[PDB]
RNA sequence: GUGGAGCCGCCGCAGGUGCAGAUCUUGGUGGUAGUAGCAAAUAUUCAAACGAGAACUUUGAAGGCCGAAGUGGAGAAGGG
RNA sequence: AAGGCUAAAUACCGGCACGAGACCGAUAGUCAACAAGUACCGUAAGGGAAAGUUGAAAAGAACUUUGAAGAGAGAGUUCA
RNA sequence: CGCGACCUCAGAUCAGACGUGGCGACCCGCUGAAUUUAAGCAUAUUAGUCAGCGGAGGAAAAGAAACUAACCAGGAUUCCCUCAGUAACGGCGAGUGAACAGGGAAGAGCCCAGCGCCGAAUCCCCGCCCCGCGGGGCGCGGGACAUGUGGCGUACGGAAG
RNA sequence: CGACUCUUAGCGGUGGAUCACUCGGCUCGUGCGUCGAUGAAGAACGCAGCUAGCUGCGAGAAUUAAUGUGAAUUGCAGGACACAUUGAUCAUCGACACUUCGAACGCACUUGCGGCCCCGGGUUCCUCCCGGGGCUACGCCUGUCUGAGCGUCGCUU
């Protein structure tokens, strides 16, 4: 994903999860070089990336 | 020894920008700015200097908040809302 | 002669106000004048132009004798575009050159709720000026 | 399908947060359509989408901002944020009554000696 | 002229350095670094002697020459030689000295 | 620098004068604006007579002008004793009125 | 008085302004304590003051303040000029009773070195140049 | 494309002093 | 440097970005007389300086 | 002849009133001149390929240099 | 006298809105008629430009042909 | 030992208010040169100006005589024309330099401490209501201020009884 | 003869003078004369379907509401034409909103570390456990609460 720059782990954990109504293992973030936050939210292993990436547009 | 080879050895800055005015002239060991002078707390302007004057007078900026009060002004600041 | 001490008179002054106007008011200056049949009927000497009004076109390469609805109105540009007033491109994709509404005729209005009542104000207001002569 | 603003004043607090929170979702996955490839139609859509977004926020804020000064009308001491906020000068001006108090000393000074109107011909 | 056209940094080289002595703009990078500044030959410089407000704007003249001026020219507005090598057509006009009644 | 037979001068110009320099380009505007100022306070007063109060009679004091007789004033709140009208009604009837005036 | 503060006492000009050690600073002991009390205590509108003691090195001042929005100077037209807002810091300005001795103004023959308003409004207008537009 | 950019002042600043010094007979 | 505080890259973002031509619909527009980006800086001639 | 929207005579009025020069100011253009020059650190060669087009690109083959206090492998400041 | 207040006439090269001119006309007039206190320069204080005009309307040169293209020869638009 | 009244003082994220900083053309308070002129240069001049510092306000400051005068006397302040380039200051050199008369613009006057009289007759804060908008006033009731002096009448032109 | 050079002219270049134009200055005059702790001026960063600058704005972000106006905006697409609904657009502007820094306010300025109170979910919590909110600068005034003194006393012991 891309995120605002003043979200921290613990409310892109709770924003993924309550938009999404999937589980989150782990987020890793970066502030990429044009100025915005990249997160890099890990699923459960109950669910699939595939199938919630279909679901959410791509 | 005098020019381009000591030229050569810059390396670690001086200044660096400023949280009250954005120059770049706020000294890491002063600890004061060049054109503001941002710990003490008035703003360092002299006449000595007309045009350093009008590169940060009022009106050089957005006037978020002037621009309102020139036209408040001109009804008078009214309080309620409107008639329909 | 102008006697009124707060408007101008300057070239350089009109010239900025009327390039610069708001989007309002330049409807106000894009206006034109009525046919000898709708200004002994409505009694209005001009009108501002708007969308779907049926024009005869006065001055300039295409004039006179064929009535014809406008189509688009640029106030950007000043301009009204009439729906057979058209120029073909090198390409071969004709388009449609655009003239000054005060170099037009309107022959036929069209009437919605408003354009109704703004007649009926500009006409109002000329029987009162002709009560002034007594 | 148009939100107009006097529509939505009639309305309850959880209709519109019900229709505020429906607008950030097709506000999101209109996001995700023009993230992807585009589907050129529905990017004119994230401006009347977003601009319909401010108009329930702002009748949830005049039906809250004004719903609270009736609630502090005729009590002492009201919130900042409820004062008028009239050019800080003209807050610390007296007020009309005490610009039109008179000592005792000038109100006899006034009602013994007034001031007369008069002309001088005859 | 509005102001000093001197608010311009500019000192002289003075020394040798092959050019003339007119002030020159301080610094480098920009076009304006090393141009001749203010003095009445230059681009961008100031003019010969500014134009000054107080000027003397306005004149006096006496209030019996004023009178005389104004005799002579009543005077002549009554002789058809003078009044028509003005250029007024006057030439199917009747009696000189035009007066009409006070209906108009 | 002088020359033959001529004045020798003193002009006063060794100072900055150039940034006080007072021009009269208002003083027509300023003479329609006190007249204005007149008129709109006559009609404000509108019964009462313009230019205010009744002055006295004043000799000039020097060897030179006293042989004239000017406005002055107020009356010296003798004459309000005298004439008999009180000090206090004297200027709200429209008489000036100078206390520390001594005949 | 006052040292004139200067390093090491040299003043670079011309003789006559040598004067490191013998300067009196024109404005009196008391306005500088009617001062530096109305500095310190900005929301307080000072009347003005008077002498309680000296000794040596110290001279001793109480200085009366009035605060202008206590409801008590706030209502009674009697003390309500102070809370009107030209009022503000009346010492730099020099507005108080120590304060307008040291600009030496007064009606008479010894004090018409400030005959309109004050020293530097009689120095602008004797010092301007009034040429008039018919002149 | 096609409209570049523009490029830099020239600054130039002085140096040399009459060549190789040089002083005349005394 | 590799090395560098919050502030300074949300600084070298906002010089990146409009580091960026024109956009060609752009000269297109009515009346208007820009044609290039002329604020356009390259990272060896001009350098930000901090 | 080019040019495409303004202009002049006379009687008075008023000036920021006429250039060859000031190592003048700014802009433009010469001659010098297709000239000086593109010479510090040993070195290039054959074939092929893609291409409108190859002394310089790539690829293979040969011949060389750096020679582990490096023309190698990673960093700090600086850059962005 | 060593305590106090006080309107008007007066000042105003900053601000908001205006009206005018025997003013200047893009090397002139503000540094700035234009994305100007901008580009650029200096560690900084600070220094600081250049740059107006197609046409009535883009009608801004379709298509053919030479060349890899830039560039031409035609054709076409326009009072030009 | 303790209790209490005060007097001098401290603490609080105490209840409620206020001050800070910007602009600064004009205004007020300070502080303050040197270029320059004198054909040199020191006092002088520049100049109580530039630069520095602090405060305002739509104007500001000044302002109702511890005045001017010297005669048949004028009568707060500010501003204008004059006085006047004058009296005066000055290596009496260069230079500097007011005021009162007079004519106008505008015009407006007042207050307290003290002195005594009046049962502190005065003010602030909170509680609920008569009545209210867009909230502040008289009233009802305690907690304060205050006799080390609030309020009334009182001001040198006189005042009180 | 052919080149080279020189001087005139015709044409083409190179160059941007001249003249014509002017939504800009400049000067004079007039009316008004208004910033801020209820967060100013200024700075930073962000905001458009395609957007770099300028200009306009502030996470409601190239603007919302309200009133006037009455069919456009426009470089290209897209979508609402409904306007006897609420109506495009533009102006106005009184209602709402207004990120971070800045007098700049919890302490620092390294987006660093807190401290109390309340609300949601975990140990149903008091004892340094995720999120949201509120409060927490200095000077100073009137009052209140707490109480310091071999300060001045009073009654008591
Ligand atoms: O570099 C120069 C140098 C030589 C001449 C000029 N000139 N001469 N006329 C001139 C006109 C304009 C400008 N510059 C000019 C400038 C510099 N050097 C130098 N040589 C000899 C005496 C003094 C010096 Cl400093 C160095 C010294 C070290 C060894 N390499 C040579
Ligand atoms: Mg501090
Ligand atoms: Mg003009
Ligand atoms: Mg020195
Ligand atoms: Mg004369
Ligand atoms: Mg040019
Ligand atoms: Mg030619
Ligand atoms: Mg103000
Ligand atoms: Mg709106
Ligand atoms: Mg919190
Ligand atoms: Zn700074």
């Amino acid at each position: 994903f891309i995120v605002d720059v003043k979200a921290n782990k613990h409310q892109i954990k709770q924003a993924v999860k309550k938009l999404y109504d999937i589980d989150v293992a782990k987020v890793n973030t970066l502030i990429r070089p044009d100025g915005e936050k990249k997160a890099y939210v890990r699923l459960a292993p109950d669910y699939d990336a595939l199938d919630v990436a279909n679901k959410i547009g791509i | 020894t005098k020019g381009t080879s000591s030229f050569g050895k810059r390396r670690n800055k001086t200044h660096t920008l400023c949280r009250r005015c954005g120059s770049k002239a706020y000294h890491l060991q002063k600890s004061t700015c060049g054109k503001c002078g941002y710990p003490a707390k008035r703003k360092r302007k002299y006449n000595w200097s007309a045009k350093a004057k009008r590169r940060n007078t009022t009106g050089t900026g957005r006037m978020r908040h002037l621009k309102i009060v020139y036209r408040r002004f001109r009804h008078g600041f009214r309080e309620g809302t409107t008639p329909k | 002669m102008k006697f009124n001490p707060f408007v101008t008179s300057d070239r350089s002054k009109n010239r900025k106000r009327h390039f610069n106007a708001p989007s309002h008011i330049r409807r106000k200056i894009m206006s034109s004048p009525l046919s000898k049949e709708l200004r002994q009927k409505y009694n209005v000497r001009s009108m501002p132009i708007r969308k779907d009004d049926e024009v005869q076109v006065v001055r300039g390469h295409y004039k006179g004798q064929q009535i014809g609805k406008v189509v688009q109105v640029y106030r950007k540009k000043y301009v009204i575009y009439i729906e057979r007033v058209q120029r073909e491109k090198a390409n071969g994709t004709t388009v449609h050159v655009g003239i000054h509404p005060s170099k037009v005729v309107i022959t036929r209005l069209k009437l919605d709720k408003d354009r109704k009542k703004i007649l009926e104000r500009k006409a109002k207001s000329r029987q009162v000026g002709k009560e002034k002569g007594k | 399908a148009k939100i107009k603003a006097r529509d939505l004043r009639g309305k309850k607090k959880e209709e519109l947060l019900k229709q505020l929170d429906d607008l950030k979702v097709e506000l999101s996955q209109l996001r995700v359509a023009k993230v992807t490839g585009g589907a050129a139609s529905k990017l004119s859509k994230i401006r009347v989408v977003r601009k319909s977004i401010a108009r329930v926020l702002t009748v949830i804020n005049q039906t809250q901002k004004e719903n609270l000064r009736k609630f502090y009308k005729g009590k002492k001491y009201k919130p900042l944020d409820l004062r008028p906020k009239k050019t800080r000068a003209m807050r610390r001006r007296l007020n009309k009554h005490e610009e039109n108090l008179k000592t005792k000393k000038q109100q006899r000074k006034e009602r013994l000696y007034p001031l007369r109107k008069y002309a001088v011909k005859a | 002229s509005e102001l000093a056209g001197h608010q311009t940094s500019a000192e002289s080289w003075g020394t040798g350095r092959a050019v003339a002595r007119i002030p020159r703009v301080r610094g480098g990078g920009t076009h304006r670094s090393g141009q001749g500044a203010f003095g009445n030959m230059c681009r961008g410089g100031r003019m010969f002697a500014p134009t000054k407000t107080w000027r003397r704007w306005h004149r006096r003249v006496n209030t019996t020459q004023k009178r005389y001026a104004i005799c002579s020219a009543l005077a002549a507005s009554a002789l058809p030689a003078l009044v028509m090598s003005k250029g007024h057509r006057i030439e199917e006009v009747p009696e000189l000295p035009l007066v009409v009644e006070d209906k108009v | 620098a002088p020359s033959r037979n001529g004045m020798v001068l003193k002009p006063h110009f060794h100072k900055d004068w150039q940034r006080r320099v007072a021009t009269w380009f208002n003083q027509p505007a300023r003479k329609i604006r006190r007249r204005k100022a007149r008129q709109a306070k006559a009609r404000r007063i509108a019964p009462r007579p313009a230019s205010g109060p009744i002055r006295p009679i004043v000799r000039c004091p020097t060897v030179r002008y006293h042989t004239k007789v000017r406005a002055g004033r107020g009356f010296s709140l003798e004459e309000l004793r005298v004439a008999g009208i009180h000090k206090k009604v004297a200027r709200t009837i429209g008489i000036s009125v100078d206390p520390r005036r001594r005949n | 008085g006052r040292k004139r503060p200067v390093p090491k006492g040299a003043t670079y000009g011309k003789p006559v302004h040598h004067g490191v050690n013998q300067l009196k600073f024109a404005r009196s002991l008391q306005s500088v304590a009617e001062e530096r009390a109305g500095r310190h205590c900005g929301a307080l509108r000072v009347l003005n003051s008077y002498w309680v003691g000296e000794d040596s090195t110290y001279k001793f001042f109480e200085v009366i303040l009035i605060d202008p929005f206590h409801k008590a100077i706030r209502r009674n037209p009697d003390t309500q000029w102070i809370t009107k807002p030209v009022h503000k810091h009346r010492e730099m300005r020099g507005l108080t009773s120590a304060g307008r001795k040291s600009r030496g103004l007064g009606k008479g023959h010894k004090f018409h070195h400030t005959i309109g308003g004050s020293r530097r409004a009689a120095w602008r207008r004797r010092n301007t140049l009034q040429l008039h537009r018919y002149r | 494309s096609w409209w570049p950019l523009p490029l830099l002042l020239l600054l130039l600043l002085l140096l040399g002093p009459a060549g190789a010094r040089a002083q005349e007979d005394e | 440097s590799s090395h560098k505080t919050f502030r300074i890259k949300r600084f070298l973002a906002k010089k990146q970005k409009q580091n960026r031509p024109i956009p060609q619909w752009i000269r297109m527009k009515t009346g208007n007389k820009i044609r290039y980006n002329s604020k356009r800086r390259h990272w060896r001639r001009t350098k930000l300086g901090l």
